[PDB]
RNA sequence: GAGGCAGCAGUUAGGAAUCUUCCGCAAUGGGCGCAAGCCUGACGGAGCGACGCCGCUUGGAGGAAGAAGCCCUUCGGGGUGUAAACUCCUGAACCCGGGACGAAACCCCCGACGAGGGGACUGACGGUACCGGGGUAAUAGCGCCGGCCAACUCCGUGCCAGCAGCCGCGGUAAUACGGAGGGCGCGAGCGUUACCCGGAUUCACUGGGCGUAAAGGGCGUGUAGGCGGCCUGGGGCGUCCCAUGUGAAAGA
RNA sequence: UAGUA
RNA sequence: AUUGAAAUC
């Protein structure tokens, strides 16, 4: 564009927006479950992928994924959401933090332990 | 009519040299002359001279190249590899003496118009004056 | 009423004052009118007190009561010592 | 802190003989005399073409793992260099060399930097008489690095000076052997050290 | 002597009835680290010969690198197709700061202190040629002097 | 120094007051081009001494009104009802500009 | 009728989340007072929280052709590994002793209620810092190892359970899942999520574009606006130069 | 007809 | 059962 043009019009800050309405910035949000289901994934994958619907203290209601190999979550469970999508489950854009509130850590979990919220075992100690 | 007589000139020169013409005209202005003498003095053109063609004043600019080169494509190296207008009528450009640019670790030059007159960058640095950053060559 | 006085710089257990003139109503470590010296109560440098003593005399001359302890120091560098 | 754990194990892994035990990593086994290849199951297996990264990484790990130092600490010195006047690469080496815990080593009072460290931490050492216990203390030129006249009688100090009785030392270090004191003449110049490491790569690792 | 670092290998592919048919591509520099580098592109059924060919072609293609103390005379920018490269002189202490491709040319040329930027299409091949043509376009006080004399 | 500006009178249809159009020009902060720009001032004329087209100096002054803050210093040149014409055109330009 | 913590503390509510209802006016500073002093949750300190930065510790030197255990194995072997055990040496913690600077003024006396000289009182932090003596081998975790990117083998599992920042892994031999051995990277931290700049010359002033990739207005007329040929002279608004004033402190 | 070159 | 499946006996 001519300079006169730029002078008349300027440029424009593209500022594309949040992938996570966990509202008020909020690195995490607290929520209560509503529905714990199981979901068929997509694209080229197959498995019974676990996931919850959550009523949010931000006023929102979102499906959030339940990581870990097995879980203790039913209807009125009250949980903490962390964000991070699934990818194979379209429309799932938040994860549940394991080991906070009524969502237990994962049992018999030895490797990537701080994720999955599983305390240090003393079995080798 | 012509929108930038100076820029047109730099171009006429640019265009002539790439087909290796021995000479070019450019219609004549005193300000054009003043730029030419720099190119001349600083070794980019063999020289200019005034002529009147079809009854009107032009400046015949005599271009200057290298030796016929070796392998496939013997075309000579250009003496003027890069002549470029800076302060166009659209966006006028002015450096003060502190901001006068040094074209190409010195191997270049920047014709630059001041109240002390049309100057190279070192000339103007030495005279201690800034002005309209006209163009640059190398 | 403008005052010669001490402002506190340095760190915790590292007091370092600045002999300053300032309107009395300003904060201790607030903006000041002029720095006219400094003072290290711990004398950890061989130079732990200094005063532009011409200026000290100026500010007095236009009237500017020093804190009782800021005048103690002005004395030390003979702000008031005459003849 | 520091490192903790297996040392003449990185003697290996880097692929160049590190002196990290002092006396032994020096005498018919820093394991480089026995197994000069990296540790673990996949040790004496065929290497692969290492990456332009991998290369710059190990060289840094090499340089740092020599001087026994924290990555966090290492990296501060590096940045602390660069902006400082002159050739970054060397200067860094200079500053690394000016660490007490290492001067003490360089000056013979100890056999390893690791052991040299402990002498500093336990106040067995002095700089210009005043007792210093910081392995990080930056020794400038003219400083005298004494032994604690209080610690002189240790079996370790005795034995480790009797070795340097004849031994010659650093073209930037003086050493009175009997009164157990030494001097920091000047910062070394890259060439003063035969460091088995290319500092230019270490510059590159912290550029990307 | 001539040092030789390989920048890129790739496996291309054509089609013949029933199945794919592979080839290989070799980007290799050679240099004396004293103002002489060359670049070559070798293509062959199997990697080794592609590499070995690249080597051969590289030596067949060498360059003037006026080496005003570990850096280069002035600042060239060069566009090769959609790839641009900018070269900027640097004082000692700096380093070769560039991408894997311009670097390993610049290094084997006996450059140690240089500032660069791959701009536009960063395709390595095109990047590589650009850089050479950048080197191949560097001039010095002397040559400019000779040029403008007459 | 009381800022002294010079513009064109583009209205005297007020009692003891003239609207003055001061034009200013400068290097655009980002884009370099020298752009022009302008501002009308209400200037105090106790003798209704100036009229349409006079180019006048103008001085920063003690407040006379809400928005009268300048008095008319001297007159630089009469005529110039071209500049006036240009202001008037830009105005009725805006007429053919709504919905 | 009474009231108005967005003073210091503290309570409660909202929240993913934010401290002690602490000590002292000893210092600095403010108010009043001729003064002695009185007031001061300004302040000066201690408390809590890896929330951040910095320093330091969990040892140092010896020590097998190499214990056992566990992991591989082509059944000879390879690895964890100088690592440990074990021998010497130093001696974080902890015990005892001593012990601050921070505070010399206002005030009194001399001199003259001035200058100058002399004297007295006063420490919250605190029996803390620091010094001297004694003295114990005394804490390690977290992330990662398909490519990008540094680090690989064996079981389990069989489009399941699960992983996944992007590209993509899993359908009975999975370096990608879960586990173990090993290895890489950091280290009183290591990860995660959120947000900002970067890379992104991906709003391009420096520094981009529009035949087919997104992008020429369906075409004109001409409003404001942008832009303007060759020569001379005046003005000096843009532009340039010199001096000078300003650009507080902190920060860099 | 799905994953799969 | 077929092929890893979906479908189908």
């Amino acid at each position: 564009p001519t300079i006169n043009q730029l002078v008349r019009k300027g440029r424009e800050k593209v500022r594309k927006k949040s992938k996570v309405p966990a509202l008020k910035g909020a690195p995490f949000r607290r929520g209560v479950c509503t529905v714990v289901r199981t979901v068929t994934p997509k694209k080229p994958n197959s498995a019974l992928r676990k996931v919850a619907k959550v009523r949010l203290t931000s006023g929102y209601e979102v499906t959030a994924y339940i990581p870990g190999e097995g879980h203790n979550l039913q209807e009125h469970s009250v949980v903490l959401i962390r964000g991070g999508r699934v990818k194979d489950l379209p429309g799932v854009r938040y994860h549940i933090v394991r080991g906070v509130y009524d969502a237990a850590g994962v049992k018999d979990r030895k490797k990537s332990r701080s994720k999955y919220g599983t305390k240090k075992p003393k079995e080798a100690a | 009519m012509l929108t930038d007589p100076i820029a047109d000139m730099l171009t006429r020169i640019r265009n002539a040299t790439r087909v290796y013409k021995e000479s070019t005209d450019v219609p004549a202005s005193r300000f054009k002359e003043e730029i030419l003498r720099i190119l001349a003095r600083e070794g980019f053109i063999k020289g200019y001279e005034r002529v009147d063609v079809d009854g009107k004043p032009y400046l015949r600019v005599y271009l200057k190249y290298g030796p016929r080169r070796q392998g496939p494509d013997p075309r000579p190296e250009q003496v003027i590899h890069h002549i470029r207008r800076i302060s166009k009528p659209g966006r006028r450009v002015y450096v003060g003496v502190k901001e006068i640019p040094r074209v190409r670790r010195g191997l270049g030059i920047a014709i630059l118009s001041t109240s002390k007159g049309v100057l190279t960058d070192r000339e103007a640095r030495k005279l201690g004056v800034g002005g309209e950053l006209i163009c640059e060559v190398w | 009423m403008v005052k010669i006085r001490l402002a506190r710089f340095g760190s915790k257990h590292n007091p370092h004052y600045r002999i300053v003139v300032t309107d009395a109503r300003r904060k201790r470590d607030g903006k000041y009118i002029e720095k006219i010296g400094y003072y290290d109560p711990r004398k950890t440098t061989p130079d732990w007190l200094k005063v532009d003593v011409e200026r000290a005399r100026y500010w007095l001359s236009v009237g500017a009561q020093p804190t009782d302890t800021a005048r103690r120091l002005l004395r030390q560098a003979g702000v008031f010592r005459q003849e | 802190g520091r490192y903790i754990g297996p040392v003449c194990r990185l003697c290996r892994r880097e692929g160049v003989k590190l002196y990290l035990k002092g006396e032994r990593c020096y005498s018919p086994k820093c394991a480089m005399e026995r197994r000069p290849y990296p540790p673990g199951q996949h040790g004496q297996k065929r290497a692969r073409r290492p990456s332009d990264y991998a290369v710059r990484l190990r060289e840094k790990q090499k340089l740092r793992r020599i001087y026994g130092i924290s990555e966090r600490q290492f990296r501060n010195l590096f940045e602390e260099a660069s902006k400082k006047k002159g050739v970054t690469g060397s200067v860094f080496l200079g500053l690394l060399e000016s660490r007490l815990d290492n001067v003490v080593y360089r000056l013979g009072f100890a056999v390893s930097r690791r052991q040299a460290r402990q002498l500093v931490r336990h106040g067995h050492i002095t700089v210009n008489g005043r007792r210093v216990d910081l392995p990080s203390y930056r020794v400038r030129p003219g400083d005298e690095i004494a032994v604690a006249e209080k610690s002189r009688n240790l079996e370790l100090i005795r034995q480790n000076l009797e070795a340097m009785k004849g031994r010659k030392v650093g073209p930037w270090l003086s050493l009175d052997v009997e009164g157990m004191k030494g001097k920091f003449l000047r910062l070394p110049d890259r060439e003063d050290l035969a460091l088995p490491v290319n500092e230019q790569l270490v510059i590159e690792f912290y550029s990307r | 002597d001539f040092e030789e670092k390989m920048i890129l290998i790739r496996r291309t592919a054509r089609m013949q009835a029933g199945g794919r048919r592979f080839r290989f591509g070799a980007l290799v520099v050679v240099g004396d680290r004293q103002g002489r580098v060359g670049l070559g592109f070798g293509k062959a059924p199997e990697v080794p010969l592609a590499v070995q060919k690249a080597g051969y072609y590289a030596r067949r293609n060498m360059v003037e690198v006026p080496l005003q103390n570990g850096t280069i005379p002035h600042e060239i920018e060069v566009e090769f197709g959609a790839s641009k490269i900018v070269l900027k002189p640097a004082a000692p202490g700096t380093g070769v700061i560039a991408g894997a491709v311009p670097r390993a040319i610049l290094e084997l040329a006996g450059v140690t202190d240089i500032l660069t930027k791959e701009l536009g299409s960063r395709n390595p091949i095109n990047i590589a040629y650009a850089t050479m043509e950048a080197l191949r376009q560097l001039r010095t006080k002397a040559d400019v002097e000779r040029l403008r004399k007459g | 120094p009381k800022k002294v500006l010079t513009g064109v009178v583009v209205s005297d249809k007020m009692q003891k007051t003239v609207t003055v159009l001061v034009e200013r020009q400068f290097p655009h902060p980002l884009y370099g081009k020298v752009i022009k720009r302008s501002k009308k001032y209400l200037a105090h004329d106790p003798e209704e001494k100036y009229k349409l087209g006079d180019v006048v100096e103008i001085i920063e002054s003690r407040p006379i009104s809400k928005r009268k803050r300048f008095r008319v210093l001297r007159l630089v040149e009469s005529g110039r009802m071209d500049l006036v014409e240009k202001y008037l055109i830009r105005r009725q330009n805006y007429e053919s500009l709504s919905k």
